[PDB]
């Protein structure tokens, strides 16, 4: 049925870039905007930004304007997000969430994937 | 951003209210508030969306409303399986949205 | 647009054209007859003009160029005497610049080209500056000695007659006589009132046609040997007045030569998406529709105001074909006035539409397990569509108070969506192709027609007959008469 599968874990170093993938099975891929969300360990959730699989238009949040990119390969049903130049304090978990509208940005995020764990340290 | 109480207690059977206080043009501007339930580790799950509308699978025991600049949830009936925390979201403005801190729900069970 | 004008302008140069310019009025064979006709001829002993465009001027100089447009009154007689291939062709039209479809006649040393298109001629015809959508084309063999042409245009028909006679005596028009045999009978339907010649010292004579009453003398084999013009003298007027100096059926029609190219639209592979439907124009063909219905590959062959098994004996002027691919249960939306959004946001039909509709199945051709995603259809728009309108504009459709300035966001949306095709579906979501045929006709000679028959000529049993429209009854037999090799029947 309607399923999203997210990629595996990742450990990087300061000054490096990371890129994660989210794959959709079930529904017809084009026709639902996709949001990304980040959860810090022990803190609250925050919003990352959204992308569209039909046109390519994309938008971010106000603070994450510089070092974030995110694309959609509408042939093998996947969407990628890359964050570059990570400070060591950006250890968190990333989720891909699907909207439930039809060619509209509405915001009821369901279903969610599983969640990647990213670790960046100077070791 | 916005916030809400960070603590709450409960007992089996009875009902409690959990709030989310809105700002000038965060909650009271447009009607897109939604609330989620977050188990320890897995993904969230929709508890309520867009005013008080509810998907299929969640029972009627959940409810909600918007008192101008305040959103709320009330659970009239407790099965002790709901111990995790909850989050409130709304259209902040300019294609950018905001979540909330979260509120742990405590049962005496 | 070279500037090679010379500005000499020496008009007056006239010469007598006498006993010159009598053609064959119509395609019949008559022997030893004195016929009388009332038609457009050149008056005997008249004044024709002697254009001398290129000329070797006085000492230390050779430059003049004054070939202007001339009035095309009722037809023209054009005579040339050149030792080489110096003149090449003509241009005909009303204003000659993107207002009326002009006509171009040119030729190589080995090929001739006639084309009717909306030209924008430059000045002093490397000849034109642009070309656009247009109608007709044609190719055949190319057209001292003397060459004479006669140009007529009547009833949406352009007729050209020609003759080549060798002389070497003087530059003037010889005394003597020679008829002009028919050459070309193009259907175009445009209107013409001015013309201009083109060449690549040049001299040609031009004269104008008038309605008169001629008397013609056909000899033993069917060649006009002599003629006399009425209304010239009392003598010739008297010459004119005195007129002296069943068992079965048979149908036989020509071969079936020019088949019509319906093997392209019904056989191609990259048809369209729903909102960018093509439009193919078909003309000048013999179209047989019986091959289509029997093909048994179709599952929807409805019609409107044609009565399919009646049309085969009809001729129209233009036929258009549209083609695209839509989802399954919308073939019931390509019809007279209806609305299921695909009748009023992508494609729209007129109420009094006269055409036909086609729909295959294409389950096993556009299938993709992942999803084809390549077919788009429109979803948002403010106003409906009048018949036969295309919109390939991907503008962002506003749906709120604030102008978004071309930003796909909260209230500004994208107006297109993609069909998700796949093989695990069933009928009703599988892709059906659609081809729509439309017929039109107006004030023009017909080109598209059905194929006529033939019925195994029998000659020795005295029966009916219909030879290409010359219906009758009688006994048929073989003869020894030799026609001229363009005449049809002899009365
Ligand atoms: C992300 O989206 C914002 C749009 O914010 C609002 O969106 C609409 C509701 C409309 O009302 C906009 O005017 C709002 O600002 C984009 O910000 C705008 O971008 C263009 C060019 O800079 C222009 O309309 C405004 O100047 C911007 N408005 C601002 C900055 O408040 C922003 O560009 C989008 N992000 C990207 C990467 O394109
Ligand atoms: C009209 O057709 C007949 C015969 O039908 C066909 O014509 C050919 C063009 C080709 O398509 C073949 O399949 C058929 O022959 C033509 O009659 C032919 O005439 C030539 C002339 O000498 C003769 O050699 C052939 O034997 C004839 N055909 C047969 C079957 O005997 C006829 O010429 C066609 N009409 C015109 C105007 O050419
Ligand atoms: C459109 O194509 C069909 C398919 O036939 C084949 O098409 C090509 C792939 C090529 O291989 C052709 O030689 C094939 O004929 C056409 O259907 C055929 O029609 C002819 C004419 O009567 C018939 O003899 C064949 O048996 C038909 N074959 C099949 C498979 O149906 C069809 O005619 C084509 N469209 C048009 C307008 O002619
Ligand atoms: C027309 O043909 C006749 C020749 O038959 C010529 O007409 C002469 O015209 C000039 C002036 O126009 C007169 O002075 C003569 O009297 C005319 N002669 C005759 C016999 O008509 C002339 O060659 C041609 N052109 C014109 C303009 O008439
Ligand atoms: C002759 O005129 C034609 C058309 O004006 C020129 O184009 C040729 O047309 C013939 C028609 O059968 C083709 O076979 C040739 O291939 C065309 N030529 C080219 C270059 O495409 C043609 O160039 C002219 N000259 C000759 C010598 O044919
Ligand atoms: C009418 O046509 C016939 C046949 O085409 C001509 O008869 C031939 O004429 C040529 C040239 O005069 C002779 O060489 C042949 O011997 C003639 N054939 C026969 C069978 O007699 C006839 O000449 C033509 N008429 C005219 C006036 O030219």
């Amino acid at each position: 049925q309607v399923q999203l599968v997210q990629s595996g874990a990742e450990v990087k170093k300061p000054g490096a870039s990371v890129k994660v993938s989210c794959r959709a099975s079930g529904y017809t891929f084009t026709g639902y905007y996709i949001h990304w969300v980040r959860q810090a360990p022990g803190q609250g959730l925050e919003w990352m930004g959204w992308s569209s699989p039909i046109s390519g238009a994309t938008n971010y949040t106000q603070k994450f304007q510089g070092r974030v990119t995110l694309t959609t390969d509408t042939s093998i049903n996947t969407a990628y997000m890359e964050l570059s130049r990570l400070r060591p304090d950006d250890t968190a978990v990333y989720y891909c969430a699907r909207d439930i509208a039809f060619a509209i940005v509405t915001g009821s995020l369901d279903p969610w994937g599983q969640g990647t764990l990213v670790t960046v340290s100077s070791a | 951003v916005l916030t809400q109480p960070p603590s709450a207690s409960g007992s089996p059977g009875q009902s409690v209210t959990i709030s989310c206080t809105g700002t000038s043009n965060d909650v009271g501007g447009y009607n897109y508030v939604s609330w989620y339930q977050h188990h320890p580790g897995k993904a969230p799950k929709l508890m309520i969306y867009e005013v008080t509308k509810r998907p299929s699978g969640v029972p009627d025991r959940f409810s909600g409303s918007k008192s101008g600049n305040t959103a709320s949830l009330t659970v009239s009936g407790l099965q002790a399986e709901d111990e995790a925390d909850y989050y409130c979201n709304s259209y902040a403005g300019s294609n950018n949205w905001v979540f909330g801190g979260g509120t742990k729900l405590t049962v005496l069970g | 647009c070279v500037n090679l004008t010379t500005r000499t302008q020496l008009p007056p140069a006239y010469t007598n054209s006498f006993t010159r310019g009598v053609y064959y009025p119509d395609k019949v064979f008559r022997s030893s007859v004195l016929h009388s006709t009332q038609d457009l001829f050149l008056p005997f002993f008249s004044n024709v003009t002697w254009f001398h465009a290129i000329h070797v001027s006085g000492t230390n100089g050779t430059k003049r160029f004054d070939n202007p447009v001339l009035p095309f009154n009722d037809g023209v007689y054009f005579a040339s005497t050149e030792k080489s291939n110096i003149i090449r062709g003509w241009i005909f039209g009303t204003t000659l610049d993107s207002k009326t479809q002009s006509l171009l006649i040119v030729n190589n040393a080995t090929n001739v080209v006639i084309k009717v298109c909306e030209f924008q001629f430059c000045n002093d015809p490397r000849v034109y500056s642009s070309a656009n959508n247009c109608t007709f084309e044609y190719v055949s063999q190319p057209f001292k000695n003397l060459r004479e042409f006669v140009f007529k245009n009547i009833d949406g028909y352009f007729k050209i007659y020609s003759k080549h006679t060798p002389i070497n005596l003087v530059r003037d028009l010889p005394q003597g006589f020679s008829a002009l045999e028919p050459l070309v009978d193009l259907p175009i339907g445009i209107n013409i009132t001015r013309f201009q010649t083109l060449l690549a010292a040049a001299a040609y004579y031009v004269g104008y046609l008038q309605p008169r009453t001629f008397l013609l003398k056909y000899n033993e084999n069917g060649t006009i040997t002599d003629a006399v013009d009425c209304a010239l003298d009392p003598l010739s007027e008297t010459k004119c007045t005195l007129k002296s100096f069943p068992t079965e059926s048979i149908v036989r029609f020509p071969n079936i030569t020019n088949l019509c190219p319906f093997g392209e639209v019904f056989n191609a592979t990259r048809f369209a998406s729903v909102y960018a439907w093509n439009r193919k124009r078909i003309s000048n063909c013999v179209a047989d529709y019986s091959v289509l219905y029997n093909s048994a590959s179709f599952s929807t062959f409805k019609c409107y105001g044609v009565s399919p098994t009646k049309l085969n004996d009809l001729c129209f002027t233009n036929v258009y074909a549209d083609s695209f691919v839509i989802r399954g249960d919308e073939v019931r939306q390509i019809a007279p006035g209806q609305t299921g959004k695909i009748a009023d946001y992508n494609y729209k039909l007129p109420d009094d539409f006269t055409g036909c509709v086609i729909a295959w199945n294409s389950n096993n051709l556009d299938s993709k397990v992942g999803g084809n995603y390549n077919y788009l259809y429109r979803l948002f728009r403010k106003s409906n569509l009048k018949p036969f309108e295309r919109d390939i504009s991907t503008e962002i459709y506003q749906a709120g108070s604030t102008p978004c300035n071309g930003v796909e966001g909260f209230n500004c949306y994208f107006p297109l969506q993609s069909y998700g095709f796949q093989p695990t579906n069933g009928v009703g979501y599988q892709p059906y192709r659609v081809v729509v045929l439309s017929f039109e006709l107006l004030h023009a000679p017909a080109t598209v027609c059905g194929p006529k028959k033939s019925t195994n000529l029998v000659k020795n049993k005295c029966v009916n007959f219909n030879f290409n429209g010359l219906t009758g009854t009688g006994v048929l037999t073989e003869s020894n008469k030799k026609f001229l090799p363009f005449q049809q029947f002899g009365r």
